[PDB]
RNA sequence: GCGCGGACAGUAGAGCAGGGGAUCCCCGUGCUUGGCGAGUCCGCGCACCA
RNA sequence: GAGUACGACCACACUUGAGUGAAAACACCAUAUCCCGUCCGAUUUGUGAAGUUAAGCACUCACAGGCUCAGUUAGUACUGAGGUCAGUGAUGACUCGGGAACCCUGAGUGCCGUACUCC
RNA sequence: GGGCGGCAUAUCUGUUACACGACAACGCAGGUGUCCUAAGGCGAGCUCAGUGGGAAUCUCACGUAGAACACAAGCGUAAAAGCUUGCUUGAUUAACGAUUUCCAGUACGAAUCGAGACUGCGAAAGCAAGGCCAGCGAUCCUUUGCGAAGAAUAGGAAAUAUGAACAAAUCAUACCAGAGGUGUCAGAAUAAUUACCACAGGGAUAACUGGCUUGUGGCGGCCAAGCGUUCAUAGCGACGUCGCUUUUUGAUCCUUCGAUGUCGGCUCUUCCUAACCUAGCGCCGCAGAAGACGCUAAGGGUUGGAUUGUUCACC
RNA sequence: CGGGUAAACGGCGGGAGUAACUAUGACUCUCUUAAGGUAGCCAAAUGCCUCGUCUUCCAAUUAGAGACGCGCAUGAAUGGA
RNA sequence: UCGAACCACCUAGUAGCUGGUUCACAUCGAAGUUUCCCUCAGGAUAGCUGGUGCUAGUAGAAGUAUUGUGCGGUAAAGCAAAUGAUUAGAGGGACCUAUUCUCAAACUUUAAAUGUGCAAACAAACCGUGCCUUAGCCAACUGCAAGGCCGGAAAGAAAAGAAUUAGAGGCACCAAGUGGGCCUUCUUCGGUAAGCGGAGCAGGCGAUGCGGAAUGAACCGCUUAGGGAUAUGUGGCGUCAAAACUUAUGGGCUCAUUCUCGAUACGUGAAAAGGGUUGGUGGAUUCCACCGGCCCCGAAAAUGGAUGACGCU
């Protein structure tokens, strides 16, 4: 079966990525890092929930697929599929050797893991206010998948953009803002004068 | 293994970031004097004449000048002594070194100081010490403390 | 690797003292005499009781020589010798292709 | 796909700014400004020649890391103060230009009256003397992007100022009449080519045609004088060097300051949202 | 390194791959350089002090 | 106030769009008997001067892109020295010192020589 | 550990490597014993890879090199260091000049700056004594080249020397420069077996106990998709995650090699608990009987046999 | 070079289809050697897998015997039975 | 006595291997690293050490600063910059265009700290357009180059934070032992890991005790002629055991039942996860959620036993 994780946390290593000095390598476990309606707008989920680092450790790919499919579950079952947009940040691009002590000793690639850092987002949750609380329980089990400790926390900003989430409606209001996808860039007075860029 | 004579010099023996380029003409019109302080600094792309990647970023006198070429005396620690090792590069890889600049401006200020007091003129100034004390009048002055704020700003999300 | 068999080179000696032709032939080793001194002392080790009592080299590592050229100048009968580097097939050749 | 990309602007490196404007091979500048360094910096003179469409120029340079220093100039724009006045940019006036400039710097440098050079030019090829009596001043040749063509006229300017008495080495191997086959040089022909007999062939053709040669034709030039005038200017020359041609308002546009920049933007930009 | 035999028999023919008629005949096909001397590959039998 | 030739530093000089250009230049330009070179007087070479600023070139403009110098980021990140410091530990702060980078924002958009010539 | 394997044995890039230099591993990713009369030298023209528009390869714009430069890699290079082409042999000689790299500051190999000769290319300034940087070799021996002629009354400025009583001609030596090679690449001329075995030693080094570790084995927790008619948790528990234990095996090589008797069984005593039975008690899907799971508890007990040396196994 | 000689030393093959259900394969095609293991014998003091499978022996058989043979690696004076 | 008898002799055979190697104290005092070697249990060789000295004793000094002037691509940062890797939408099935989720030992525009060359006035440098010399350079030269000679001036290096020195430099000769190391701190490469294996810098032990951590080669302190007094260091001050004969006229916190709560720097007994007491933050009307402190659970091994023992609340 597969070593343990724990073996594989003391981290330590410079970083061991694919490539082509580095051949034979499996590929992740996790393979979808957005979940729930990707789709959605911006203004459709003004509220932003993110799962924080609060070690500087290596997660394994597996665990990040565990808890994504944990959090998907728990919303689909004490809430709907189209109400909330979550985001796995952490992508496993370390290589981990196992050597199958003695002579020529350098191990063969046998998994993937992400060298994650202390105040690092794992992942980010968009919804509205009216399921917080789902938010947060399903973001707790997937937590519970994770190794180390790690701090829920809300949001200030305004979904996955950069701009505050009490702000965020003036300026939109106020035709400042490029709506493209689930992001939202300030419109900044330089350039050529377009039709856009004359707020 | 593997030592050659140009190991480990992917970064060192490298043009800078846009700085690409044969050597300048105004390297061409240096005039080298044997005596003259120099540093050495490998020229990447001439390729000839080019020093081993010790004396990159040393500083010593020439020896020897030929017609496309400097001989530079250079000391080298080994073990409990340092040598005066003589290099032979191509003009290219040397440049006039600034390392008695400060000494030469010294000794012209002092030759300059004794011909006026020879002549009875006015010597400049003396500088101050600005750590002698005195009374400060202060324009502004603002209370230093930490407040609520700041810790509320350095927390992101 | 191919040569050309007549090479234009300075001379060397007081009837040419300049460049000039040269024929080319790839020197080759002359037979071993049986009365040059090594020879003579060799044999005189090696006769009576005791088997050899020289050194016989076995662990040959080399695959290719190094090619000599006699260059002989046409207004002398001067030879002069030079080495170039190992190769693997030395032929003299006029194609020039 | 696009190529000239933020990128790309980010990633470039100029080219020198007399590269770019294609004026100078610095490769050849290099190899021409370069001395041996145990000479410390002994002067070395480029002798430089520029043919415009109109115009030849000659000068005597030197290279010095604050710019290059012109010790004397001539042009052919300046030769009917002794004579000649049409087709400034022939052969002839090539010759005449650097003849010109070797007497003027000869005189310049008070060695004149002590190398007079060839007083007749008869197109034959001598070895300059050169330290590689008291030796002749010594420039080198600087054709810049020319083509080096047998024939072409900056080796006609290098022909006038070696008849000058300068030392400028060369080989005669592209004086016009030079043959490559037997390796030797046809000195009538350049006699008449430096004296303008082609010019004149092919005035007289022209006449017998019956634009080109316009300027030629509005005056009384017969073919058959053109020999004698390039002679007498090469002898106004020799005479009298320091001769030339004989002999505040502002269109600079003004500049409008950064803030007033600013003030153009910032009404546009109002005129635009009061507009929609 | 030295000697031999061979690039089928030779002083350019023979075997035979593909060709017309009833296994027969007929078309084809084939080691270098020099005026008989000096090189390249296979083998054999022999030499071995850097 | 400009131009040409040779230049030094090599974008504050580059790139993309538009606009204007006195004089003299510069250049487009016209042409192939000769020197010379091409499949092709396209390039190049020779000889020239009927025309034109249309382009090159020079200056202007752009809430232009790049670039240069500032500031902000930030005493943050990282780091030399210290503890019988905290913490199970990963790590972290503290004590004496050093101290960034990107994003973003402000300004700027060549300059210095030699000679010769035109206003 | 040794053997088998491999070459880390001579050697070149990048990384390991910690912003001078130096820096190890049977560390990582790859190279090297060749190849080239042009793939060397020089001059001159030209611009590459890719795009886009157009002609049943040719064209016009863009194009910072995204190509190429013999071969691995790094670096460098755009009127070139690339491509084409013209004519060349600086890939020669070079008075024992100096220097770098390795380094003992020795050689060898590779380089660098020169002085002289004779030259190639170029109008010229210049550029070239190979293809930048890996591509190679002591003594002794063998072997080749050089010491043309013509001069000198006398060994000189300029005639190679010797074979020792001496003269000629051979022959053999000598002095300088190269070639033939040592890849264990500072350079012996080398097949096995030993259980019939021997010696000096070694705990610098293996096999057995002990020690560190705990991957593997073993035994547990947390979270909760699911299984359980239904119902996450009576019972169990995917996919994740955190432990514990030294009852397995591996890894190491610290102790012992002038010796710590080596598997199992037998006999005998003691200890532990992660509890099979025996005592109490919770809980179940617990009607009763039989059972499941848990808690306190190691006081007491836990057999007789067939095959197998067995421990394990399973009857 | 050319013959002879195994009671000289010794040696003595595979893969790819096939018979009215399934099988396995008398048959066939092929790749191939100096020859391709014949008569016999066997989980044998020779069989790795293996405590092979079946029968018998016992209440119970990693043992014994009798069978079977895809024989890691049986076999004919290296003598077989 | 036999995988080559016995006796005498060559023979005191050779051994890079094992064992031994005899008085005192005095002055000094290492190395386990480099290069080559059929070299790896051994040598040569340089280094480290000792003994000789020689030389004009403060000189040609420095494991340190400062100031001036060079060198650098590691930490960090970046992917909205080149090369590679990579998630997702948005605008013109794919392509493009603007970015966006993430990032690299063999990527990088930028770029530290710590470092590393050179200089900082006595054989030198400066001034004179001073003289002589040269087959050197330059077209020549009174210009450039080089060696000298003749003089002048020299805070002998001011002032501006504007160094310091238990700061005599040079030069030799002759030799020993070493050439198995190991530990720790930061930096680390291989390995799941190791009291494992391999490196960089620096301190150590080895070779070294003394004081302290109960005990320990290496940790803390301090390093040492043999004696007293005084005072400290580290560590302590309930008894063992010197010191609060159990200090204060100091504030809080903590209860723990067979594993003993705690008093364990190095280090030598722990996590994910959860719940008595008393603190904090943010809301609602005392309760709601969240975050600390100490304690508790999670927490199972073999002789009887260990904050060192007793004990302490
Ligand atoms: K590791
Ligand atoms: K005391
Ligand atoms: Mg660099
Ligand atoms: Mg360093
Ligand atoms: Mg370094
Ligand atoms: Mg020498
Ligand atoms: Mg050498
Ligand atoms: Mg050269
Ligand atoms: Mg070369
Ligand atoms: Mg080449
Ligand atoms: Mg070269
Ligand atoms: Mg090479
Ligand atoms: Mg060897
Ligand atoms: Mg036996
Ligand atoms: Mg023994
Ligand atoms: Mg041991
Ligand atoms: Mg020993
Ligand atoms: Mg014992
Ligand atoms: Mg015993
Ligand atoms: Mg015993
Ligand atoms: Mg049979
Ligand atoms: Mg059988
Ligand atoms: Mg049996
Ligand atoms: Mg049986
Ligand atoms: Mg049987
Ligand atoms: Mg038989
Ligand atoms: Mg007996
Ligand atoms: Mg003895
Ligand atoms: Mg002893
Ligand atoms: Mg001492
Ligand atoms: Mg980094
Ligand atoms: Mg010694
Ligand atoms: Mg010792
Ligand atoms: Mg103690
Ligand atoms: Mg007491
Ligand atoms: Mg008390
Ligand atoms: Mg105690
Ligand atoms: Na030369
Ligand atoms: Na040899
Ligand atoms: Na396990
Ligand atoms: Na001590
Ligand atoms: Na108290
Ligand atoms: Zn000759």
């Amino acid at each position: 079966a597969r070593r343990p994780s724990r073996c594989y946390r003391f981290c330590k290593n410079k970083p061991y990525p694919k490539s082509r000095f580095c051949r034979g390598v499996p590929d992740p476990k996790i393979r979808n890092f957005d979940i729930g309606r990707r789709r959605a707008t911006v203004d459709e989920f003004p509220v932003c929930i993110h799962v924080v680092s609060r070690e500087l450790e290596q997660i394994a790919s597996e665990a990040l697929e565990a808890a994504r499919i944990q959090a998907n579950k728990y919303m689909v079952k004490r809430a709907n599929k189209d109400v909330f947009h979550m985001r796995t940040r952490a992508h496993p691009f370390h290589v981990l050797r196992i050597n199958k002590g003695m002579r020529g000793a350098f191990g063969k690639p046998n998994g993937v893991c992400a060298r994650v850092r202390i105040g690092q987002i794992l992942l980010s949750m968009r919804t509205k206010e009216a399921y917080v609380p789902q938010a947060f329980e399903a973001l707790r089990r997937a937590k519970m998948k994770f190794p180390g400790r790690q701090i829920i926390v809300m949001s200030k900003y305004w979904g996955f953009t950069n701009i505050l989430r009490t702000e965020y409606e003036a300026l939109r209001d106020a035709g400042k803002l490029e709506q493209r996808g689930t992001h939202c860039k300030l419109i900044a007075p330089k350039g050529k004068i377009t039709m856009r860029n004359v707020m | 293994h593997s030592y050659g004579y140009k190991s480990g010099t992917r970064h060192l023996f490298a043009k800078k970031f846009r700085k690409h380029g044969v050597p300048s003409v105004s390297t061409i019109l240096t005039n080298i004097k044997v005596g003259d302080y120099v540093d050495v600094v490998a020229d990447s792309a001439v390729r000839e004449g080019m020093p081993h990647k010790y004396y990159h970023g040393r500083t010593g006198i020439v020896w020897n000048v030929t017609p496309r070429g400097v001989g530079v005396i250079i000391n080298k620690p080994v073990r409990t002594r340092t040598l005066r090792k003589r290099i032979c590069v191509r003009f290219e890889h040397v440049r006039k070194s600034r390392c008695q600049e400060a000494f030469k401006a010294k000794e012209h200020q002092f030759q300059a100081y004794l011909a006026a007091k020879k002549a009875g003129k006015a010597l400049p100034p003396l500088q101050k010490s600005s750590r002698l004390g005195g009374i400060v009048r202060p324009k502004n002055v603002e209370v230093l403390a930490r407040r609520v704020a700041d810790y509320e700003a350095m927390v992101p999300y | 690797v191919n040569y050309p068999k007549k090479k234009v080179m300075h001379c060397g000696d007081a009837r040419c003292n300049a460049h000039k032709s040269f024929k080319v032939v790839q020197y080759k080793a002359g037979k071993a005499r049986l009365f040059a001194r090594g020879k003579r002392r060799y044999d005189r080790k090696q006769s009576g009781y005791g088997g050899q009592t020289k050194p016989v080299f076995h662990k040959k590592a080399k695959t290719t020589k190094k090619i000599v050229l006699k260059l002989q100048c046409s207004g002398c009968k001067s030879i002069r010798q030079v080495v170039l580097k190992r190769t693997k097939h030395f032929e003299l050749n006029d194609k020039k292709k | 796909k696009v190529v000239k990309n933020k990128a790309y602007f980010k990633r470039f490196q100029v080219k020198y700014r007399r590269r770019r404007e294609g004026k100078t091979d610095y490769h050849a500048r290099r190899q021409m400004v370069l001395q041996d360094k145990t000479k410390f910096g002994s002067p070395k003179y480029r002798l430089v020649v520029r043919i415009t469409n109109k115009d030849i120029i000659a000068q005597i340079v030197q290279a010095k890391i604050v710019g290059d220093e012109v010790v004397m100039a001539a042009y052919a724009h300046e030769l009917p103060a002794f004579g000649i006045e049409h087709g400034l940019t022939n052969y002839a006036a090539a010759y005449a230009t650097g003849l010109l400039l070797a007497r003027r710097t000869l005189a310049k440098l008070g060695i004149a009256d002590k190398f007079q050079g060839a007083k007749e030019a008869d197109g034959s090829y001598s070895a300059v003397r050169t330290k590689k009596e008291r030796f002749p001043f010594k420039a080198i040749l600087d054709v810049g992007l020319a083509r080096t063509t047998t024939g072409a006229r900056v080796f006609g300017v290098l022909k006038g100022a070696v008849d000058g008495g300068m030392a400028v080495p060369h080989r005669p191997n592209r004086f016009p009449g030079y043959n490559k086959e037997k390796s030797s040089l046809d000195a009538k022909v350049h006699r008449d080519r430096i004296f303008g007999k082609h010019v004149a062939d092919y005035l007289k053709q022209v006449k017998e045609e019956a634009v080109q040669f316009s300027k030629y034709m509005a005056a009384k030039v017969l073919p058959e004088s053109i020999e004698g005038m390039y002679k007498k200017a090469h002898a106004a020359i020799r005479a009298d060097p320091s001769k030339s041609l004989p002999k505040h308002k502002s269109y600079k546009t003004k500049k409008l300051s950064g803030a007033e920049k600013r003030a153009a933007a910032k009404a546009k930009v109002a005129a635009i949202r009061e507009r929609l």
